[PDB]
């Protein structure tokens, strides 16, 4: 009654609690040994920082049961404004304690003010200062502490392992886990703390810092006591956003803790951290779905960007079924990089938004729900740090403003990033409605979320793990898995880190989560460790459990490789999946571990392994896995060696070829795969499979598992993208199995014959096999071929239908809505000069077809997978989409056809058959079946920027080209700094990001697209912005795209006011013309703005709307003026041929002769002859401007300076070049003509511009002495540090020449005195190699400047 | 490894 104590009892142990205050005196276990609580009157209780001692008459006490006691605390101190009643309940459970805070009252609060106003005096932080809930004292036996901090670095462990002696003495020493051991019993603390403290290293916040366990020492008599109590926990937080305002926000969850007893658990003969981390396991929070983590054999990205639909999700669903195959059916795990809006990094943050040009939330779903009976599970990379003024979501009050009241800008590429104010976005209730717009199109089928950037401080300078935790919450409760970017990021909830499991990325710094003790507890619920990579060293140089190793072939920073990443699969996730099918137990001499980094008491056994590396791991049905290092020196060629035994029988062994790519290894396997690839259940002992793997190929034998001993024989299966191959019957000789393995090839091995998994391709995509991955057997089951010719499924990587001479490729659609309209879209890649063909068909007539000759642009989206850096043909890719649009027939009768028509050995590539519900009905045709009309607005665009195709003027990348979209006032002129509207008519244009001063084709149309027919004159017109005067131009050109052999024409600045372009065309013979934009070499005109304002102005931009070709009427011709025609454009040109090219020479007589054929041909018309007409007056505008070229080169070459300026007057381009690449420019630098120099610069020359060999006019000026035409170039924007082909500088010329002056103005403008040439030679190694000893001194002066 | 006077057409080195 009056006595101060209580007991709570299990049948684990009793437990004595004070009940003055929520202590524990001591623990007594069944066994009898004994661990100490709170041995001293300690009654402090923290809140908002202040310490309240409490008193008798502040605490009530009340025993409920035998397992329960609830308190009742007074918190008050009216100085510092607190007067709090606190509710503790103290349960037991078996060998567990739980300390929870059940209620907390607040006497001077009436609560939190709707829409999180500021509560006045809210408790926002709680603790029990040095509560000691477990402790250990110096006078126990083998008194020790292990504690674990968070470590990305690969060379610093993030563990702690001591003594605890006399002289130890903490107070509030803070770790993320924290064990103490102590006479015969060991207890880590658990705490849902959202505090954040010391760390050994990280590249981020987001959760990285979570420490929730504080050491205190005191004195309890004659020895040193080490307790352990929970760090302090968040309540009714008050919080401010980037724009000053004030909120209070509700608790994520109440104050809860607990700890767990245990004894020797792992029955090693020692009581350590080890057996206190097992018991630790049943009391510690799980994240959310970390059950399903071991299943996720195959994780990748599968890519959209640009507006392009390079993955659209019934494609994903395929290439999930040739992963299964190629697995024999291991779970997946696919993150849709760009799911929403146009793609990646588009309409951040409206989650809800899925990609439209995908195929919606349907084609979303259909994906995820056929692809989870594959085990493939499916997540949305998203970003709640950056939008974009396209999305929904973008409003003033979102917007994360600086300390001036400026936007605090992000990254511009398609368009330009606005950071988002996180704070706002938590306290407002805003980022969990944009969730839950997400929730409503994906219901229950979506398993997980990628959050992007999360703790790089882009939301605002805090994103703390308490803000991290509700980020988490508003996903779990969502029913989604939560994984992140950053390898240290969100240590509470997060099962997947991208900068951990993809080791290429960031450097020994930043990867996964470097500590035994975090691993040790939770290796089987998360990708966030280290994996192998040798060159990070430390802890990524082959570790025991493996890692994670993810690689892609979707797309992702241009990754298409499909064998590699089955190569990389096998290599390193298949065992490390193995692994993570059961939890560590026991895990000693570990070579990271040593006196030097705090971890002298780590445990060391010689008698484990010859002292060397071992861990061992068991599942709940008593399964052991033992994994073993061959030696702890990484000098010898054993640290890599690695065993692995599965209830002692070797299944694994040998080293694995270095997981960063530079050497391969020997490592190979036998392993048992007993789980479904659903929920990780045993799978019926005759359904059991091994999965076979031998790095150097060879022969090698095993012992089999102990259900497989008195077999006779296994049937063994060779894995490929068609499934089970090549079955094999292998003898069982005393439970043993010999396997001969070719070097890196899967093999699966069963009991019995095993049936082949069921696969149809193409589900929904109305064909069977719309991707070609059905191997040879599809072109007989599901596509028809037809012809004289040959049909083949070609290529090692993504297969493709390849077509040689005269053949049709066939089959009908399915599952049409009747009378709906749809666009049907194919890639094709047509090497052959005759023509290949789309056409639809119903009963025989044709409702919809198009035509390609020879294909003219290379492909260059990165995220493709047919870009021209994966060799189609001939170490090229010419693959574009070809479109037909028609009505689903009222019959329910529709058939597509693939075909080729000439008879030549050239190919035909077509892949990825696309027909989908689609509205653009703005292609109009003659009678004839030529082209009427094309209009295009873009608001109905499939894909991509039709009829364009994105050119190559920045190589294969995800292209600062895409369809913008309206959301006003934000997306139009005139918001914050921007000059221009992304959008000019409906709710989408064409926009171009940044692409001034290239020189070269930003996008162009091809005659697949739109066709004009030689000798057929076009009106084109379109509504157009343009940043500044002549930095785009409309480009006009014949055939695949030249430097000079097209036409140019300067684009006036149209900023903020939509301008009007309109010309006519006229088609060439070979029916290759097209029009684009073409980047020139002028700068824009920044008005004077500054940082980020010069890429979100819009002075560097280009929009484009309302396309219109039109065919039009030209004056008709008699048969006479086109033949009179003939006779004056042979007069002007034919004495014309020494003085042209070989190919201008050719491409004249083409012409001719094709103009001849017009006019000359049995029943020719008025049409023919006008024809005729129009192209030999096209071909002499294109021949006058050729030779005023060449002799605007020829003039400035020999010095004719007035000729010069009449000749630029007349139309000659300054930017043309010679046999050699030199420019008008080049040739006036290196003749030395001042005034040329000057001249062509007013005029508009590219100051920049590179020959053949890669020297710019200033390397030709430098060279050959030409003072004022080097500082000209210099003013103007001539790069000083220019480097030609062999790497030589401006610089390395002046040296190696001998003036002092050249030296000192490209210093003065910043040459780069330690530039290397090709020779690894310096303009000082060039200047004492031929005896010029004066300059090489003022060269040694100039770097000893900056050393 | 001979260095050469650069022009149209001439790298600086042959060698
Ligand atoms: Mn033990
Ligand atoms: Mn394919
Ligand atoms: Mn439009
Ligand atoms: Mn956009």
């Amino acid at each position: 009654s009056m006595v101060a104590c209580e007991t709570l009892k299990t049948k684990k142990m009793e437990v004595q609690i004070k009940k003055n205050f929520p202590s524990v005196l001591q623990y007594t276990m069944t066994d009898g040994k004994v661990m100490y609580g709170q041995s001293k009157d300690v009654r402090t209780v923290e809140i908002n920082g202040t310490n309240i001692e409490l008193g008798d008459d502040d605490v009530t006490f009340k025993k409920v049961s035998d397992t329960e006691a609830t308190y009742t605390l007074k918190v008050k101190d009216e100085a510092k404004k607190i007067d709090a009643v606190i509710t503790v309940q103290i349960t037991v459970k078996a060998n567990q304690l739980h300390l929870n805070v059940t209620k907390i009252k607040n006497n001077l609060s009436e609560g939190i003010p709707e829409g999180n106003g500021v509560e006045e005096n809210a408790i926002q932080t709680l603790s029990f200062p040095n509560q000691s809930l477990v402790s250990v004292r110096s006078s126990q036996e083998n008194a020790q502490f292990t504690g674990a901090r968070m470590s990305s670095n690969t060379q610093k462990p993030g563990d702690t392992n001591f003594a605890v002696t006399e002289d130890t003495n903490v107070t509030d020493s803070d770790y993320t886990y924290g064990f103490i051991s102590g006479a015969g019993l060991s207890a880590g603390l658990w705490s849902n703390s959202e505090h954040d403290g010391t760390y050994v290293a990280a590249p981020v916040r987001g959760g990285s810092q979570n420490t929730r366990v504080y050491a205190t020492t005191q004195q309890t008599g004659d020895a040193t006591s080490l307790g352990l109590a929970s760090a302090p926990w968040y309540y009714h937080r008050t919080v401010t956003d980037s724009k000053g305002k004030k909120y209070t926000v509700a608790e994520t969850a109440l104050p809860q803790m607990a700890v767990a007893i245990a004894g020797d658990e792992n029955e090693d003969g020692a009581v350590n951290w080890q057996d206190g981390a097992i018991a630790y396991r049943d009391i510690m929070n799980n994240p959310y779905k970390s059950e399903e983590v071991p299943e996720l054999v195959a994780w990748r990205i599968a890519m959209n960007f640009g507006s392009q639909a390079q993955n659209p999700f019934l494609t994903t669903l395929d290439n999930v079924k040739k992963v299964a195959l190629n697995t024999d059916g291991l779970g997946q795990s696919v993150l849709l990089k760009g799911y929403g809006n146009e793609g990646h990094d588009s309409g951040h943050p409206d989650y809800g938004d899925i990609g439209q040009r995908l195929g919606g939330a349907d084609d979303m779903n259909t994906m995820m729900e056929e692809g989870s009976k594959y085990g493939a599970r499916f997540g949305v990379h998203v970003n709640a740090s950056e939008m974009y003024p396209e999305a929904k979501a973008f409003s003033e009050d979102m917007v994360r403003r600086n300390s001036a009241g400026g936007l605090s800008y992000g990254w511009n590429w398609l368009d330009q990033g606005v950071g988002i104010d996180g704070i706002y976005d938590l306290a407002s209730g805003s980022r969990v409605s944009r969730f839950a717009d997400l929730s409503k199109e994906v219901g229950d089928n979506m398993d997980f979320i990628y959050l992007d950037v999360w703790g790089n401080l882009t939301s605002s300078g805090s994103e703390d793990s308490w803000e991290t935790r509700k980020m988490s919450k508003m996903i779990n409760d969502n029913g989604w898995r939560m994984t992140t970017e950053w390898g240290s990021g969100n240590e509470y909830d997060s099962t997947f880190q991208h900068w951990a499991a993809d080791l290429t990325y960031g450097g020994y710094t930043s990867k996964g989560e470097n500590s035994e003790v975090m691993r040790f507890l939770r290796n089987h619920q998360k990708d966030s460790w280290v994996g192998d990579y040798p060159q990070y060293g430390g802890a990524a140089n082959a570790p025991l459990l493996g890692g994670y190793n993810m690689k892609d072939f979707e797309g992702w920073q241009g990754r298409n490789d499909y064998a590699a990443y089955i190569k990389n699969l096998y290599t390193h996730d298949v065992s490390t999946k193995f692994i993570q099918h059961f939890k560590v137990t026991r895990w000693v001499n570990n070579p990271l571990l040593t006196a030097d980094n705090g971890n002298a008491a780590a445990v060391s056994d010689p008698n484990t392994n010859n002292g060397n590396e071992q861990i061992t791991l068991k599942d709940s049905n008593g399964n052991v896995v033992v994994v073993s290092r061959g030696s702890n020196d990484t000098s010898s060629a054993a640290y890599r060696q690695r065993t692995i035994t599965f209830n002692g029988v070797k299944v694994a062994s040998g080293v694995v070829s270095a997981g960063d790519g530079s050497a391969t290894g020997d490592e190979s396997y036998l392993l048992p795969w007993m789980w479904d690839s659903f929920t990780g259940k045993l799978v019926k002992d005759s359904e059991q499979k091994l999965y076979h793997w031998n790095t150097k190929g060879g022969t090698t034998t095993w012992t089999l598992p102990d259900s497989w001993k008195n077999l006779s024989s296994v049937k063994v299966y060779q894995l490929t993208d068609q499934g089970k191959t090549n079955e094999q019957t292998v003898a069982v000789s005393g439970g043993k199995v010999t396997l001969t393995a070719d070097a890196e090839t899967p093999y699966v091995v069963y009991k019995g014959e095993a049936k082949q998994i069921q696969v149809n391709w193409s589900e929904g995509m109305h064909v069977v096999d719309a991707g070609f991955n059905g191997g040879s057997n599809t072109l007989t089951d599901n596509w028809t071929v037809s012809g004289s010719g040959k049909a083949e499924v070609e290529g090692d990587n993504n297969a493709m239908l390849r077509l040689t001479g005269k053949v049709d490729v066939s089959q009908r659609l399915t599952d049409l809505k009747a009378g709906q309209k749809y666009a049907l879209y194919v890639g094709v890649d047509n090497r052959s000069t005759g023509d290949a063909s789309v056409t639809v068909t119903s009963g025989g007539k044709v409702l919809a077809t198009n035509s390609t000759g020879k294909s003219i642009a290379k492909n260059y989206i990165k995220a493709y997978g047919h870009n021209t850096n994966s060799n189609t043909e001939n170490g090229s890719s010419y693959f574009q989409n070809m479109y037909v649009f028609f009505t689903a027939p009222e019959n329910g009768d529709a058939t597509v056809t693939l075909s080729h028509k000439s008879t030549d050995g050239a190919h035909t590539y077509f892949d990825d058959v696309r027909i989908v519900e689609n509205q653009y009905s703005g292609i109009t045709y003659e009678k004839d079946g030529t082209l009427k009309s094309l209009t295009n607005g873009f608001e109905n665009n499939a894909q991509g920027i039709w009829p364009f195709v994105v050119s190559g003027s920045e190589g294969v990348e995800d292209n600062r080209i895409h369809l913008s979209e309206l959301h006003a006032p934000f997306t139009r002129a005139g918001w914050d700094v921007k000059k221009m509207d992304d959008v000019l008519d409906g709710t989408w244009s064409v926009k171009v990001n940044g692409l001034t001063q290239k020189g070269t084709l930003v996008y162009q149309t091809i005659p697949q697209n739109v066709k004009f027919e030689a000798g057929a004159k076009y009106k084109v017109s379109f509504d157009y912005q343009s940043g500044s005067d002549d930095i785009y131009a409309i480009a006009v050109g014949q055939g695949e795209y030249s430097a000079g052999s097209v036409k140019l024409t300067n684009l006036k600045k149209a900023l903020g006011e939509t301008g009007k372009a309109e010309f006519e065309l006229t088609g060439g013979v070979n029916g290759d013309s097209w029009f684009g934009i073409y980047s020139t070499a002028t700068a824009p005109d920044l008005q004077g703005s500054t940082g980020n304002a010069q890429d979100f102005g819009g002075y560097k931009d280009f929009v484009l709307d309302n396309l219109k070709i039109e065919r039009i009427e030209s004056q008709t011709r008699t048969k006479a003026e086109a033949q009179d025609k003939v006779k004056e454009i042979r007069g002007k040109y034919d004495s014309k041929r020494a003085e042209l090219s070989d190919a201008a020479w050719q491409q004249y007589q083409d012409t001719l002769v094709k103009a001849r054929v017009l006019i000359n041909k049995n029943g020719a018309t008025a049409e023919d002859f006008t024809k005729a007409y129009d192209i030999l007056v096209a071909l002499d505008e294109y021949m006058k401007l050729k030779d005023l070229d060449r002799k605007l080169l020829e003039a400035a070459r020999a010095g004719q300076d007035d000729e010069v300026r009449i000749l630029m007057a007349n139309g000659a381009d300054v930017n043309a070049d010679d046999n050699t690449g030199e420019t008008p420019l080049h040739l006036a630098a290196y003749e030395g003509h001042l005034e040329i120099v000057e001249v062509l610069l007013k005029t508009g020359a590219d100051v920049n511009a590179e020959d053949m060999m890669g020297f710019t006019p200033l390397h030709l000026a430098a060279a050959w002495g030409h003072l004022e035409i080097v500082e000209v170039l210099l003013k103007h924007g001539a790069d000083v540090n220019a480097q030609d082909n062999q790497g030589v500088t401006p610089l390395h010329l002046a040296a190696y020449e001998g003036h002092l002056e050249f030296v000192e103005v490209l210093l003065k403008h910043g040459a780069d005195v330690n530039a290397q040439d090709c020779f690894g030679k310096t303009p000082f190694d060039l200047a004492i190699d031929n005896g010029n000893e004066d300059i090489a001194e003022v060269l040694q002066k100039a770097a000893k400047l900056g050393s | 490894p001979k260095s050469i006077r650069i022009g149209p057409g001439q790298a600086f080195y042959a060698x």
